[PDB]
Formats: C-alpha cells, sequence, structure tokens
C-alpha cells in the first residue's frame, strides 16, 4: 500500500519555528516529486512547496519564500518541511503529496503532472498562548421555545484556547436531537462554540438536562445543568 | 571549473529526438565563447539573449537538451513551429528564451548500409506540451477496432527510423542538436560567465 | 498567473455538472482535478486535460482548450458531492496553482426553511459582567444562510461571530452566529434580534432585556 504520513503539527508560537515530517511507504520515494500544500481552515487548497526527485531543485509559493525550506532523505524515505518564522496565517492543515510521475534516473528530466497520492495532513496552528479552559454558560429554554411541539435548550462554551473541546449530554444518555457547533476563533484568539438540544416541551418538569465539557488540554470537565429559571 | 559543454557537445553517443536527453548544467564557469567561437556550427540561434553577453550574466541553472534529426527538420526547433517533430517529438515553447544549436553529423551516425538506431514518433494522440518528452511504445490505434497485441487494423507502432546513409541528400543528413535552456530563479546563480561581478 | 473557478454549482442527481477553470493560456498547460469531501484528504479525479486515474469512475471527465479547462460529471450522484479544484503546473518555473475551489451541491433533499431560536444573555454570564446573545439555526436543507444583528432595527456592526453551516444528523444544516455585548449596553436597548436569510426568504427573532 502506497501510503504518505504527516507528523510534527501541533500547536506554536507566532515568530517560533517548526518542523513537519512525511514518511511514505510502499512506492520508490526516491524517484519522484513531492510536494507539500496547506489549507486554512474554511479556505481552498494553497500550494506551498515542491521538491525534484532528488532535491536538485526546489521551488517555494511567494507568501513562503525566505521562511521554509523543503528538503528530503531518500535514503529514510522521508520529506521534510522547516517552517521558520512563523505567522498566524500560516494556520492550516499540511499535506505531502507524491507526483504520478516518476524518474528512472538517467537524465536530469522530470515533468509534473498530477499529485495523486496525499497524505491525511497534520495541523499546525499557530497562536499567541493564552491556553485555558473554558467558561460553560446555560442556554435556558424560554416562554417561546415552549409553544411549540417542542423546544430548544443548550450550553455556551466560552473562551478556550485549545481548539479541541467535548460536549455530551447526560454523561452520553441524550444522544438524538443534538447538535454541537464548531467553534468560532474570536479575534481574541479564544475559540467558543455551542451546544444546543431540541426536546419535548411537556419534559422540561421532569426530565434533567445536564451538559458535560471536557477541555483536555487544560484538564478542565465542567458539569452544568440546563433549567428553565 | 569549466561547465562540462564538452561531454553535452562532443558527446559520442546521440539520443533519439523522440528520448531527447537533458543535461542539467551547475556549479560552473560557462565559457560560452568557446561555443560560438566554434564557427563549425550549421545553425546558432538565440532567442531573448545577447549573443556575447551572455559571457557576462549568472544563472540559476542552464539546461542542454539534445537530440538527432534530420536537416530539414531543424527548422521545426523553433517556436511556434509545427510538424512530426515539434508537435510529436520535442516541443519549445512561445516564450522561448535560449539557444538552439546544430551540426551535419553525416560522418558520425550515417553508416553504409544505414542507421536504424536513431528513431523518430510517427503517430501520436495529440500535440506535446512545451518540454515535454514521450517514449512511450503503445500500439496507436488508427482504426476503429482495439489492439492488443501487436497489430491489427490500422496498429501502427508508434516509433518510425530515420535512415541514415551517407549518401542521402543534405536534407535527408543527420543533424545533432543542442537547446540551451536558461533558469534564473530566486535562489544561489551557479552557472556563471567569466566576465561576471563574482569573479 | 491565477486559475478562476465558479464558486458553487449544484446539481440534480443523475443530471450532467461541469465545472470550469480559466487562466492564461492555460490550453498550453496541463490541468489537473481533485475531488475534496469534508474532513478528508484530496483525491485526484483528472489529470493530464482528459486522462483520469486509477480506479477513478469513468463517469468523470475533462477538457482543457484555448483558456479554460472543464471537469465534466455525468450521471451525478450523491456521492459526488464534493469541493472540486483545478490545479495546473506552469511548464516554465515549475510553480504550482490550484484554483479558488467549487462546493458541488447534488440536490437529494427537499427544500427546508431555517428554524432560528434566540437566546438572551444567562444571568450567570451577567454575574460574571459580560452578556453574549446567541442565535441558532437548524434544519435548513440547502446549506447557504446569511445573518444580520439588529439593535431596535438598527444594524449592528461589530462583536458578530458566526459558524459556517454544518451538516446535523438528518443530512440537514445548522449554523450559529453570537453576538458580544458588555452588560450595559445589553440593558440599555429595548430590543435585539437577528434576521436569518435562507433562499431568499428571511424570519427574524427578537429578545428583550426585560423579558
Ligand atoms: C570538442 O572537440 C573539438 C575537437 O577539435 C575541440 O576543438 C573542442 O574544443 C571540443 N570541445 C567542445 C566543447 O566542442
Amino acid at each position: 500500500e502506497v501510503q504518505l504520513v504527516e507528523s510534527g503539527g501541533g500547536v506554536v508560537q507566532p515568530g517560533r519555528s517548526l518542523r513537519l515530517s512525511c514518511a511514505a511507504s510502499g512506492f520508490i520515494f526516491s524517484s519522484y516529486g513531492m510536494y507539500w500544500v496547506r489549507q486554512a481552515p474554511g479556505k481552498g487548497l494553497e500550494w506551498v512547496a515542491v521538491i525534484w526527485y532528488d532535491g536538485s531543485n526546489k521551488y517555494y509559493a511567494d507568501s513562503v519564500k525566505g521562511r521554509f525550506t523543503i528538503s528530503r532523505d531518500n535514503s529514510k524515505n522521508t520529506l521534510y518541511l522547516q517552517m521558520n518564522s512563523l505567522r498566524a496565517e500560516d494556520t492550516a492543515v499540511y499535506y505531502c503529496a507524491r507526483d504520478l510521475s516518476s524518474s528512472s534516473g538517467w537524465d536530469d528530466y522530470y515533468y509534473y503532472y498530477g499529485m495523486d497520492v496525499w497524505g491525511q495532513g497534520t495541523t499546525v496552528t499557530v497562536s499567541s498562548a493564552s491556553t485555558k479552559g473554558p467558561s460553560v454558560f446555560p442556554l435556558a429554554p424560554s416562554s417561546k421555545s415552549t409553544s411549540g411541539g417542542t423546544a430548544a435548550l443548550g450550553c455556551l462554551v466560552k473562551d478556550y484556547f485549545p481548539e479541541p473541546v467535548t460536549v455530551s449530554w447526560n454523561s452520553g444518555a441524550l444522544t438524538s436531537g443534538v447538535h454541537t457547533f464548531p467553534a468560532v476563533l474570536q479575534s481574541s484568539g479564544l475559540y467558543s462554540l455551542s451546544s444546543v438540544v431540541t426536546v419535548p416541551s411537556s419534559s422540561l418538569g421532569t426530565q434533567t438536562y445536564i451538559c458535560n465539557v471536557n477541555h483536555k488540554p487544560s484538564n478542565t470537565k465542567v458539569d452544568k445543568r440546563v433549567e428553565p429559571k | 571549473n569549466l561547465c562540462p559543454f564538452g561531454e553535452v557537445f562532443n558527446a559520442t553517443r546521440f539520443a533519439s529526438v523522440y528520448a531527447w536527453n537533458r543535461k542539467r548544467i551547475s556549479n560552473c564557469v560557462a565559457d560560452y565563447s568557446v561555443l560560438y567561437n566554434s564557427a563549425s556550427f550549421s545553425t546558432f540561434k538565440c532567442y531573448g539573449v545577447s549573443p556575447t553577453k551572455l559571457n557576462d550574466l549568472c544563472f540559476t541553472n542552464v539546461y542542454a537538451d539534445s537530440f538527432v534529426i534530420r536537416g530539414d527538420e531543424v527548422r521545426q526547433i523553433a517556436p511556434g513551429q509545427t510538424g512530426k517533430i515539434a508537435d510529436y517529438n520535442y516541443k519549445l515553447p512561445d516564450d522561448f528564451t535560449g539557444c538552439v544549436i546544430a551540426w551535419n553529423s553525416n560522418n558520425l551516425d550515417s553508416k553504409v548500409g544505414g542507421n536504424y538506431n536513431y528513431l523518430y514518433r510517427l503517430f501520436r494522440k495529440s500535440n506535446l506540451k512545451p518540454f515535454e518528452r514521450d517514449i512511450s511504445t503503445e500500439i496507436y490505434q488508427a482504426g476503429s477496432t482495439p489492439c492488443n497485441g501487436v497489430e491489427g487494423f490500422n496498429c501502427y507502432f508508434p516509433l518510425q527510423s530515420y535512415g541514415f546513409q551517407p549518401t542521402n541528400g543534405v536534407g535527408y543528413q543527420p543533424y545533432r542538436v543542442v537547446v540551451l535552456s536558461f533558469e534564473l530563479l530566486h535562489a544561489p546563480a551557479t552557472v556563471c560567465g567569466p566576465g561576471s561581478h563574482h569573479h | 498567473y491565477e486559475l478562476t473557478q465558479p464558486p458553487s454549482v449544484s446539481v440534480s442527481p443523475g443530471q450532467t455538472a461541469s465545472i470550469t477553470c480559466s487562466g492564461d493560456k492555460l490550453g498550453d498547460k496541463y490541468a489537473c482535478w481533485y475531488q475534496q469531501k469534508p474532513g478528508q484528504s484530496p483525491v485526484l479525479v483528472i489529470y493530464q486535460d482528459s486522462k483520469r486515474p486509477s480506479g477513478i469512475p469513468e463517469r468523470f471527465s475533462g477538457s482543457n482548450s484555448g483558456n479554460t479547462a472543464t471537469l465534466t460529471i455525468s450521471g451525478t450522484q450523491a456521492m459526488d458531492e464534493a469541493d472540486y479544484y483545478c490545479q495546473a503546473w506552469d511548464s516554465s518555473t515549475s510553480y504550482v496553482v490550484f484554483g479558488g475551489g467549487t462546493k458541488l451541491t447534488v440536490l437529494g433533499q427537499p427544500k427546508a426553511a431555517p428554524s432560528v431560536t434566540l437566546f438572551p444573555p444567562s444571568s450567570e454570564e451577567l454575574q460574571a459582567n459580560k452578556a453574549t446573545l446567541v442565535c441558532l439555526i437548524s434544519d435548513f436543507y440547502p446549506g447557504a444562510v446569511t445573518v444580520a444583528w439588529k439593535a431596535d432595527s438598527s444594524p449592528v456592526k461589530a462583536g458578530v461571530e458566526t459558524t459556517t453551516p454544518s451538516k446535523q444528523s438528518n443530512n440537514k444544516y445548522a449554523a450559529s452566529s453570537y453576538l458580544s455585548l458588555t452588560p450595559e449596553q445589553w440593558k440599555s436597548h429595548r430590543s435585539y434580534s437577528c434576521q436569518v436569510t435562507h433562499e431568499g426568504s428571511t424570519v427574524e427573532k427578537t429578545v428583550a432585556p426585560t423579558e
């Protein structure tokens, strides 16, 4: 099986630097041009760099010229991207990709066609610190939720810099009617999201509703009961 | 050191045009005067550059594509030509900056009885793109019925051989060609003339 | 050098779908086409203008002429709904160029109007000296929606962050918008309103500091 595996992404502070790896297996790596391509959240694919089958020729996109360095160890089946002077607009998933054309080795000729193999990506978030856990506030169901067939209630999970947050209801017992939203990145640099559940109006007296929020990186866990107060 | 142009031009054997050979030249002092002052070249057309001031400039890379064609096909090694060669064998781009060099190789590539080592591509499903090279021996289908073995109704092998005999007409004699393309990327310039700022 | 694509293209299942890609003398270079479904890596569906990689369904075809490359999907299917990018590697300088992408949508569902619920700031958050209005939009099968905030029919300028639509479990879409306020300016307007626009049809919901 042909396989590319990216690694080395993470959270990193702007102006600092970081080295990504891409491990190839299942094809003769030393005989293929290789690419780095990135995708910022909710944006398109951006070409980053490209390197010849032997590392002789290297080409970079203008946005990263002078700051990034592409390289390969053909003996170790590996592609590297050295990212220096990281700006905030570098936050993205970074894919390594292989060109479908292979050089036989005999005369310095190479024509790039499509990129047929892609890794799964490695995520690089470049933010200015502030690794905090969230504050969870309840979104009570109001009197205009009460007069439909059913009613909505939720949890606001506000102001937590480590993007990864987990939100269940009643220790996972409550599953249907639940949408947890993607987070917004506030200009403050901190993330914030909401989870909501649609629920029978008449059950607001009997059935209790607690939302469970787990923010691993800050070792935060919060249960919050949503009453209709 | 001196750029190994000797190894490219005075090369003992040359390539078929369909499988044109490229040599990247880097990290050396290129004395271009040695070329344009060998007045043995039958064609020496340069596009976009000075004749001699190349001897003062530096380049990231110099690429030398080389091959053998017949004389009357040399006119096809130029921007925006059509013909068997430029369409199916070696296409130059329209914005080409570089030099085309050709000379008659009858005394080296013809032999009494005929030389059938130098080939060219006769059939292709479409035109080559600039600086593309194709060496597939896939069976060309001109007819309607698929071929999968060797030949059938209009199922031609795509390559044909030049027949280079010493007594062929000048237009049908073998010419050796070398195409120098110059590359100036935003990186260290490694191929330099002796009259540059660097030395 | 730029390659420019249509931002979105929708198509009913079974219909033919076409995505264009325009650039200067693009006919003189080879064009590739990549498919990317959500949370997946890209996959090559067309290379060399028109060639189709090994294992790619035959309904994917491609052309390139003049300055326009065109990806065509005959008999478009549910599993073809994705973002599609074109790409060109310039024969010169070995420079790679992607298109802006195209959100191909396959209409496998009937249009559904959004369900908007506006939450006023929780008293816990007020006791914490902040105030956040939460506008939750759910059950709109066509993904696109537009949000607009207002303080007493006067349009709110800043303090708004809005999510892009995301599939819920029933294959419909949902989105959220948040408006940040200090408790002063919360209490100092008669009402706030969230206006949600979906396929030309707008619905608004309103809250007041009193209620
Ligand atoms: C090739 O051989 C000829 C033989 O006389 C010589 O004059 C010339 O300098 C050599 N080198 C090149 C680059 O042609």
